[PDB]
């Protein structure tokens, strides 16, 4: 379909390949290669168990990546909610960016002190109020220990470089985010993934169909969108002339 | 939307949406135990003047 | 010439071909695209300024 | 966090809510009693603050 | 005297079952690394005529007759003995079913080393055990490197 | 006794196609690991 959806899928592939386990890589690649899937079909394809499946599925629910669908035919299906997924990704990358930027801003500040007897850190101001009468060094309030300076000033450039190279690594995600913001997103549903059903098996137990309910108003989160060769020819005509004669 | 009729029971809360909007009478009450999470969210979605009306 | 409606259930067997017909429509529109004469090109007209 | 088969979750959270309810009060409608060792039931804060020499 | 004992214990080719005879014949085919002619069969099972056993052996997919000469050859599960063919097969895959190393060793015994170096090349999606890196079902590396972001950045990501 | 029990197995599943392991074991009285590796090589 749209190449931006393909960019989204490849973005998911890159994100999991760069930030998550190989099992997560396999699971998300398989369920993007295919569509909504039953659990036993996954067990058949990957030859896996519920014990292995549990933490991975739980983590994917935690990052709000794949919406889990359940229906009675109960058969459990799984699909990537695109807007919630990209909003979670945007929130996480925004949080990472703000976290590391404030880390660099804080690491640009003076490092501070600590008293290693009580293993408690001390700020520069806390050192100022804890000085000696000599106006030279700083003594602890409880342990009465001469304050020793924190070691982060050399770490300032290290955290800056880690920030820089992490932005370099994350830059394709930024570009895909830019193209996504250029695009306009349609929200995934289970039946939308049914319309793009990609069957792995010809022996799957699950009926990958949606069966709606009348008389029901059940509302839940995660689902909200507010010559010789001439002779035989004449002989063939000879047969046809004789055949039409009897008729 | 339609509301249930909540039955207090044990240490939890169940709903029953009769809702009367099938092709027929809709005699299907959704006997669903309301999550503390969704009660918290919907309580987060109340107005300030609604608090004052309710006495909060 | 009928607007689709989710109230209609259709036929599931025939309606499995819905996305196939959709990508047929996309391919056919791709074939139908062609350059336009500037004497009548409203796209050039709206790309005046 | 690990494999959640969705049939221990309900009773696990029910036990959690039950126990925090018990710690808050043990003078509730008589479906539980929730005693510790030994047979004397655990006194909760309502039992600590009730009439006749409970803190007031 | 051991040879005499083995000759005395040698069961005649008139076995209780033609299936048993054909099973021993498939053992004889598999233990030979070359397409063996029909005379090798006449050597092994001591009979000359074309049989229902021989006809079913011809009908066997794993046992291929040679119309040119008669060299019956064993047919493996996979006709892939190069990593180029392996990658072509992986790219030619139609579902995400993985492939065991055993039937790949069938035909290509030097496939496990190839799998290991392809994983070190990060060109595959291998499944390896937790006791040790014992390769199992494999898949094509549709994306980039598996070892993509450094351990400290992945670590602080897990802190995220 | 590989070959003898192999043919003996062929009569045995000919007697009954759903021949169980316990029914197999009483019909053999043999080393069981030797018994189990023979069974899966041909059938179930």
């Amino acid at each position: 379909d749209r190449p931006i959806d393909d960019i989204v899928k490849n973005l998911l592939k890159f994100v999991v390949r760069g930030f998550y386990g190989g099992s997560f890589v396999l699971v998300l690649d398989a369920i993007l290669f295919h569509s909504v899937l039953a659990e036993d079909d996954l067990k058949q394809l990957l030859s896996i168990n519920k014990t292995e499946l549990g933490p991975l599925i739980a983590r994917l629910r935690s990052d709000r990546l794949i919406s889990i669908h359940k229906q009675r035919e109960e058969r459990v299906y799984y699909y990537v909610k695109y807007p919630h997924a990209i909003d979670a990704i945007k929130w996480k990358v925004h949080q990472v960016v703000q976290r590391l930027k404030d880390d660099l801003d804080k690491n640009s500040e003076p490092n501070g002190y600590m008293c290693p007897i009580c293993l408690t850190k001390y700020t520069q101001l806390e050192a100022v109020q804890l000085l000696n009468f000599d106006r030279t060094e700083f003594l602890c309030s409880l342990c009465d220990e001469p304050l020793v300076e924190d070691d982060s000033g050399k770490k300032n450039k290290e955290k800056q470089d880690k920030l820089n190279r992490l932005m370099d690594q994350i830059q394709p995600i930024i570009d895909s985010l830019k193209k996504i913001d250029d695009s306009r997103i349609e929200e995934n549903t289970f039946e939308i993934a049914l319309a793009r059903l990609i069957p792995p098996q010809n022996q799957s137990h699950a009926a990958y169909t949606y069966n709606p309910k009348k008389g029901s108003t059940m509302f839940r989160p995660g689902d909200s969108a507010p010559e010789e060769r001439e002779n035989e020819k004449t002989l063939n005509d000879y047969y046809a002339a004789l055949a039409k004669k009897q008729a | 939307n339609t509301q249930p009729t909540i039955r207090k029971d044990g240490l939890k809360l169940v709903g029953s949406w009769k809702k009367d909007r099938a092709t027929g009478d809709a005699d299907e009450p959704e006997l669903r135990v309301l999550s503390t999470e969704e009660i918290l969210n919907i309580f987060k979605h109340i107005s300030v003047k609604d608090f004052t009306s309710l006495g909060f | 010439g009928e607007k689709i409606m989710q109230n209609d259930r259709g036929d599931v067997i025939i309606d499995r071909y819905l996305t196939l017909d959709q990508e047929f429509d996309r391919k056919d529109d791709d074939m139908l695209l062609h350059p336009v004469k500037k004497i009548i090109d409203l796209d050039g007209n709206i790309q005046d300024d | 966090h690990n494999g959640a088969p969705h049939h221990a979750i309900e009773e696990a959270e029910s036990l959690l809510q039950f126990h925090v309810a018990t710690y808050m009060d043990n003078d509730i409608a008589g479906q539980p009693q929730a005693l510790q060792k030994s047979g004397r039931p655990v006194k909760s804060i309502r039992a600590r603050l009730k009439g006749k020499e409970g803190r007031i | 005297i051991a040879a005499a004992a083995l000759q005395a214990n040698q069961t005649d080719i008139s076995k209780s079952h033609d299936s048993s005879k054909l099973l021993w014949a498939t053992e004889y085919i598999q233990k030979k690394g070359k397409p063996v002619l029909v005379n090798e069969l006449l050597d092994y099972l001591s009979m000359k005529k074309d049989d229902k056993v021989i006809e079913l052996l011809k009908k066997l997919d794993r046992i291929e007759f040679d119309p040119k000469k008669g060299t019956f050859k064993y047919l493996s599960t996979y006709d892939v003995h190069s990593p180029s063919e392996l990658l072509k097969l992986l790219r030619s895959q139609v579902t995400f079913k993985g492939i065991s190393c055993k039937d790949l060793k069938d035909g290509w015994p030097q496939c496990d080393e190839t799998i290991n170096q392809l994983e070190e090349d990060s060109k595959i999606l291998v499944l390896r055990t937790k006791k040790d890196k014992t390769p199992r079902y494999v898949w094509y590396n549709s994306g980039g490197n598996l070892k993509c972001i450094d351990e400290e950045f992945v670590k602080m990501w897990e802190n995220v | 006794p590989k070959k003898e029990i192999l043919d003996y197995l062929f009569k045995l599943f000919d007697e009954y196609d759903y021949w169980s392991l316990k029914g197999l074991k009483e019909r053999t009285r043999q080393p069981e690991a030797h018994l189990k590796e023979c069974l899966d090589k041909v059938a179930t």
